[PDB]
């Protein structure tokens, strides 16, 4: 016969190949296809919509509604108020649909929206500096040492919303997810610019977070998630 | 891209964001 | 004749003390089995001048370079760098000129 | 094919095509038909076994394992193997795609699960983490066939870091980590059998495909000492109370005498 | 079906042989591809690079950057001052660029440079034979037999390095590396031609070698390199 | 010259000196 | 995937087929292919060369070059001087060019030449009858009963040399190489025509014979030879 | 007629009297 030979990677199962399998019960024809609303082509739309970050996960308000805000109020001196770590394996991150899309991928690659709203009367104003330290820098603990990053500074009133789009810096082409030294993709902080001051001198407001990708934004590698876990047998 | 089964199902794999992100009027 | 491992570099120490060694080689004796005179290898000449760097005859046709410290080695003043040439020749006589460069390490 | 030789008759130049200088750092453009008469020769000589992708490209070892219980484990690094990394460290940066085979010993049914880095690996046969529905796995009976998949190029970069002078941590650290370990890995492959009958030798030869070397570089005189370190310094014996001393381990061989070989 | 046959060689896997393999992680697009300086496509470009020979290779100076010059004079009769075998097995042109390529492959064909360098003072001047001696005959020790072969005769003046072009001189079409008697590649001397002559009576100068290939040069039959051990485990 | 995974990573082994050897001005 | 089939025959390592395997040493560049004379196509060329009959295989004269020619004499009545029986397994052709071609295949179809020389002096002169026995008959033993065969009368003076064509007479298409009673191919037989008569005497004449193949020659079911043995091992 | 192995050496078996039988002048 016709003169064939079978190379290594002949007889191998490979589970993420992609080949014809012969169709048990031919014939069947399949019930028809409606257009049914909402049709999803690409896990990339559901990280690009905006989550909650967890920003309070301390140890009392996990498992509870009020891990998703922290409470600001009419300080004088100015205080780092909130820092979310860049890694999409920080618990931060990895809990809202943006990260646990990108959980599942070994590499990322593009740009994070991440948008603050200050929940708070009509008559609470404040200004908030919010800065994005590129990868390589130190923590700034200072706003001044802050400030000469990557930051945006919100005023409040009349929509309670400010996005700071952080940019895609880095040396390499891909960020790893679980996050390293040699990747690390920054930090982002939330400073007091001018102060919180509300119309009375004990109020309170709370400040939420919400993260997305950008347009731009990449994966690739598709890996397991650590965000899964089987300990049991599900019967 | 050839066929060897004859059939729709016995193929390989097959080949807008604003539904979401942005489902306003 | 052929003077064994001569085309080299040998090393002093700065304060080296007087009987110092700083290079052994040898000599092959071009078939012939004549043997070496025996004032002889010498060093002819030295690249800038130089005494204390007197050939010595160790045990066999084997021979050695060794400071006689009629010369003191100073590192932090000159020379630095020494080129000896040593003259090996036998009974017939088929001379052979060789080199050694002497260099001065700084003992600090 | 290489050039072919021109004839040339006796030439009496004022420009010596034969008088260069080392200093400038460029080499000599010095043909056989600058110093002696030369005949024309027709040749059909070629280096095709000489380029990249055939100096590279022939499925080298690049890790043993042994199965201990059902169950191995390697990270996928070209450094075990000497005489693979040498001819890596021929170049400073390779970007490859690498095709893996698998030459195992063992008798029955194989599993190789190719874990992506950033997630933990299975750490024994019958673990949990064997059931995975993103790792990409590889079933084979390694009777009737050898596996083989192309990992392409994986690199956060342009090319692979044969070497790296850098760190991966900033000045103030203390786990810092010099060389190529931090900038590049590759995952693992994890195997496991789900039979008994055979050994437990298991082979991962890795061929370099679609390669392109960056910026070449000294070939290695010295046996080496770790992986990940580009260290030469051998200490041949910890016990024994000659322990400080350090061996070499270079090629360069000698001769009695000078102008008599 | 259609008849098939699967002749030998069908089911095997050698390592030296060309075939397509299943692409593990499908979907994966690669980091992109930039403009890095030096793209090296052929290791004979790595060959073609002078590079020093070890010429003082004896039992003291190896270990040493002593042994990649010998030491001159001024002498009265004619001395030969250093041979090189013509061998890419042998220990000076194996350690060097061109022979760490060659000693990979085990046939070449080509010609060799050989550029010698003195260094010494600027009033150091003189005059060496260098003489390639053609395979079978014998290493000449006279200069008047020396000079039968293929020579140059180099002053020393206003440039310090001069290249002796060793020809492609062989009965086979191809010599092999590791040097026997029957392809033997002859040998290469430096001569005194008529002195070295230094401003002062014990005057030296210091003459090293580099060799490199020609245009012409070919290697085939790539095998394992002599110059590379393992005998621990790399852990 | 067939590509039988439909890939390019997929496929076999694909295919000037004086950078080095003169790299002046 | 497409459907194949592996029929008996697929799996199988003939010695003799014909097939495609994969090329160890990938860009390897053999050595180049030059003029060299005398280059041979087919070893029927080999065949077709006039070689030395041993017509004098007897067990004294093997082992000696004497062995080679019969010595003739002046004699008053017809002897029967040489009998060649036309077999190719015969000791007389086998040992020939001819023969030890035509002993590696089962078959031949064609024409044989027989040449006979006479070493002898210038004087002495000869008429001899060279008769081929057809297959099917009796070997003569009389002029009369061998001149009724496929025959040539050759004088002696001036050229020393005559050639019988030993046509192909056959029932078959072939005749086997080792000789049955089905297809045997005859017998050559030289008499004494008119007598040999030296110069003197007692004088005599040397006759060789030599044996090649006609062009209308054929060969077909390529085997072992038989002229060949190995009982101990080449070390 | 096709090359499976894309070499010359890889293929199969590929395919006058008078310089013998007559060599002369
Ligand atoms: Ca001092
Ligand atoms: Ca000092």
């Amino acid at each position: 016969g016709l003169p064939t030979r079978l190379p290594s990677g002949s007889q191998q199962f490979m589970t993420t190949e992609d080949e014809q399998s012969p169709n048990i019960l031919p014939g069947f024809h399949p019930s028809k296809k409606i257009h049914i609303p909402g049709m999803i082509t690409n896990v990339m739309h559901m990280a690009r919509v905006d989550s909650f970050i967890p920003i309070n996960n301390i140890q009392g308000e996990v498992g509870k509604v009020s891990m998703y805000y922290i409470t600001v109020t009419k300080k004088t001196v100015t205080e780092r108020i909130l820092v979310l770590p860049l890694e999409m394996s920080n618990t931060l991150f990895a809990t809202t649909l943006l990260g646990e899309v990108l959980n599942y991928y070994a590499n990322w690659s593009g740009s994070i929206t991440i948008t603050f709203m200050c929940v708070c009367d009509a008559f609470s104003t404040g200004k908030f500096l919010v800065a994005y330290t590129p990868p390589g820098g130190k923590l700034p603990e200072d706003r001044k040492q802050a400030m000469l990053g990557v930051h945006i500074i919100w005023d409040l009133g009349l929509q309670s919303s400010c996005t700071i789009v952080v940019p895609w810096i880095s040396s390499g082409f891909y960020r790893r997810t679980k996050a390293d030294s040699f990747t690390h993709g920054g930090y982002v902080s939330l400073w007091y610019q001018t102060a919180f001051v509300p119309p009375v001198s004990g109020g309170t407001g709370s400040i939420l977070a919400t993260c997305s990708a950008c347009p731009d934004m990449s994966v690739r590698m598709l890996r397991d998630s650590p965000m899964m876990e089987q300990k049991n047998e599900l019967q | 891209n050839i066929n060897y089964y004859k059939d729709s199902a016995s193929s390989g794999l097959s080949r807008d964001p604003s539904k979401f992100t942005q489902p306003l009027v | 004749l052929h003077l064994i491992l001569l085309p080299a570099t040998g090393n002093v120490a700065e304060n080296s003390p007087p009987g110092t060694s700083v290079h052994k080689f040898s000599v092959k004796l071009s078939a012939s089995l004549s043997p070496v005179i025996p004032g002889f290898p010498q060093i002819v000449n030295s690249n800038p001048l130089t005494e204390a760097f007197r050939v010595n005859w160790l045990s066999g046709t084997y021979f050695e370079v060794v400071t006689t410290g009629m010369e003191q080695l100073d590192f932090e003043t000159g020379p630095n760098i020494f080129d000896l040439q040593i003259y090996v020749k036998d009974e017939v006589g088929v001379t052979d000129l060789q080199v050694l460069t002497v260099q001065v390490t700084d003992v600090n | 094919v290489v050039p072919d030789t021109k004839p040339s008759g006796p030439q009496h130049t004022t420009k010596p095509s034969i008088l260069g200088a080392m200093e400038i750092g460029a080499s000599s453009n010095a043909t056989p038909e600058s110093t002696i008469e030369t005949r024309y020769v027709y040749n059909t000589n070629t280096n095709a076994e000489a380029d990249v992708e055939m100096f590279l490209g022939r499925s080298a070892l690049w890790g043993k394992v042994t199965l201990t219980r059902q169950y191995a484990k390697w990270e996928i690094n070209f450094q075990e193997q000497a005489h693979i990394r040498k001819k890596f460290e021929f170049f400073t940066y390779l970007r490859f795609d690498m095709e893996v085979t698998i030459v195992t010993n063992n008798k029955g049914l194989m599993q190789i699960m190719f874990v992506p880095p950033g997630i933990d690996h299975p750490e024994t046969h019958d673990d949990r983490k064997w059931d995975s529905a993103s790792n990409p796995s590889v079933f084979f009976q390694p009777k009737s066939g050898f596996p083989r998949f192309t990992i392409p190029f994986t690199g956060l970069a342009s090319a692979y870091y044969m070497f790296y002078d850098g760190y991966d941590k900033p000045k103030g650290s203390d786990n810092n980590e010099y060389g190529i370990a931090p900038t590049n890995d590759m995952g693992l492959l994890c195997f496991r059998t789900l039979d008994n009958s055979g050994g437990n030798d298991v082979k991962i030869y890795v061929k370099p495909k679609h390669i392109t070397a960056w910026v070449p570089r000294p070939p290695r005189a010295t046996q080496y000492t770790h992986k990940y370190s580009t260290n030469y310094h051998y200490k041949p014996n910890s016990s024994g109370p000659d322990e400080h001393v350090l061996k070499d381990r270079h090629f360069i061989k000698t001769r009695p005498l000078i102008s008599s070989a």
